[PDB]
């Protein structure tokens, strides 16, 4: 687990060791559906 | 990340664990720098004197009788499946002896110990017998060769040196085992089989000089006569 | 090497820069040096570990073997006593009979093994070196090197091919297409190595064919 907040310095470096370690992760303080997270939202698995 | 990636060109591509990589290559000279042979570690296969000793050996041995070559082969290979058959027997002594290491003297382990390790002598015995009732059953049929592969081999590293004076002097050795098939399929000689072997000897001779005299320059002959009889008899000419 | 010794000490020291001053006269890169110092420790490492367990397993053996024995040189005579003051010795000469060869043959490897674990270092040096030099000189350097690096340490005995690999195995190769040569052998031994990448120098196809004929289990 990790757990961040939404108006933070480190959100997107720790969201990328989210995705890839596989952590199950907790944010806090959404203020609504943030841009970048649509394509991880849906499925967007392009295989390599 | 976890993981580790590594360059091929252009791509970046994810180095798998289970990565291991070799390669073969047909012609001893092409091509290493001196950059890129102290990290690859270089491995010769190469024709060497006492393995085509052997292997001509063979040969003759395969083309006097076929009898004694299944013979010497049906022989070797059941020593040898009798020999990982005997491994594999005591290979239970082990667990024979300490597969619990508790109540030994009284579970049927050890009973069924004593049908293995009967088993173990009973092909221990037969395998002396067997290894000797191959042995000189072997030597005697199989040494009736020797004094023939022995100058073959001294003729192939004779003609092998006749390069290093003019270029376009390279012979092979799949041409040569074609010759060495030529000496048996055209001979047809019904002697001694001690008769036999300065017979083939003889024209094999003729055959190897005349194979190569079909490529030589005119004026190469002399040199390659001189070195050929400095090649087998080197007695005759005494020292210094 | 006294870097690589925690992560007689100066004879060892003094042995490896000798050889390497010696085996500058055909190319001596020091990557070779580094790849030699790494078999090295892989080799020793595999080694001990091995012969640990078999001595190991002969321990134990030499233990249940006694402590068998131990038990049942008492049991019929209990039996008998308490017949006295009022089934196994049929099993224990069947399993005697069996015993008889197998304890002399398991008897001596515990001293054997004994005394080979203390000559392991010099072993490993010579099964290092071969691999990570010669692997590439023709048949008479082979041999005039091992027999001066055989010399140097001083056990004319205790061949290698030997030590490397037994019997079984090359039966096996054998039992495929690899040619049954001396230097055939000697150099489907080398491919041993992992620390690098093998290259074959191949005029005919057959230590290919066998390669990739006893590589087929993996993908």
């Amino acid at each position: 687990l990790e757990v961040i907040n939404q108006q933070d310095s480190n959100f997107i470096t720790a969201l990328e060791l989210a995705v890839r370690f596989g952590k199950t992760l907790i944010i806090q303080e959404m203020d609504g559906v943030e841009p970048v997270l649509y394509p991880l939202l849906r499925r967007d698995l392009v295989a390599q | 990340g976890p993981r580790y990636v590594v360059q091929i060109g252009d791509k970046i591509i994810d180095y798998n664990e289970e990565f291991r990589l070799f390669l073969s290559t047909r012609n001893p000279n092409p091509f290493i720098p001196p950059d890129a042979a102290s990290i690859v570690t270089e491995v010769n296969f190469t024709t060497t004197r006492s393995g085509l000793r052997g292997q001509l050996l063979a040969l003759t041995i395969q083309h006097e009788k076929p009898d004694l070559e299944e013979q010497k082969t049906k022989l070797l290979q059941q020593e040898e499946d009798k020999k990982i058959q005997l491994a594999k027997l005591e290979e239970s002594l082990l667990e024979t002896l300490a597969t619990s290491q508790g109540n030994i003297l009284e579970n049927k382990d050890l009973i069924e110990s004593l049908n293995q390790t009967k088993a173990s002598s009973a092909l221990i015995q037969e395998s002396l017998k067997e290894s000797y009732k191959l042995q000189i059953s072997l030597d005697q049929e199989r040494d009736a060769y020797l004094p023939l592969a022995e100058s073959a081999s001294k003729m192939y590293f004779i003609i092998s040196d006749l390069s290093k004076i003019n270029n376009m002097y390279r012979f092979s050795l799949a041409a040569f085992l074609r010759l060495f098939q030529r000496a048996l399929q055209n001979k047809q000689d019904s002697e001694n089989t001690e008769q036999r072997i300065q017979s083939l000897i003889s024209s094999l001779q003729h055959m190897v000089y005349e194979y190569i005299c079909r490529c030589l320059f005119k004026a190469d002959q002399l040199m390659f006569a001189l070195h050929f009889v400095r090649g087998m008899h080197p007695e005759l000419f005494q020292e210094n | 090497p006294e870097m690589l010794f925690s992560e007689v000490d100066p004879d060892f020291l003094k042995s490896f820069l000798l050889i390497h001053e010696s085996c500058k006269a055909y190319g001596a890169t020091p990557s070779q040096y580094m790849t030699f110092l790494h078999v090295y420790s892989a080799i020793s490492s595999s080694k001990k570990k091995e012969l640990l367990k078999r001595q190991s397993h002969l321990q134990a053996g030499v233990s249940k073997l006694n402590e068998a024995k131990a038990l049942v040189d008492e049991l019929n005579r209990k039996a008998g006593e308490q017949s006295v003051l009022l089934e196994t010795i049929k099993a224990a000469e069947v399993l005697i009979n069996q015993l008889d060869r197998e304890h002399k043959r398991w008897n001596a490897q515990v001293v054997e093994i004994t005394e080979e674990l203390a000559t392991l270092p010099k072993r490993a040096q010579l099964a290092a070196a071969f691999i990570t030099y010669l692997s590439a000189a023709p048949e008479s350097l082979r041999k005039t090197c091992l027999e001066e690096w055989t010399k140097s340490a001083g056990l004319e005995k205790f061949d290698l091919r030997r030590f490397l690999c037994t019997e079984s195995e090359q039966l096996i190769w054998k039992s495929e297409g690899l040619p049954s040569d001396d230097l055939s052998i000697e150099n489907a031994l080398v491919i041993l190595q992992s620390r690098v990448c093998p290259f074959l120098i191949d005029p005919s196809s057959q230590a290919t064919e066998w390669l990739k004929t006893h590589l087929k289990d993996s993908r």
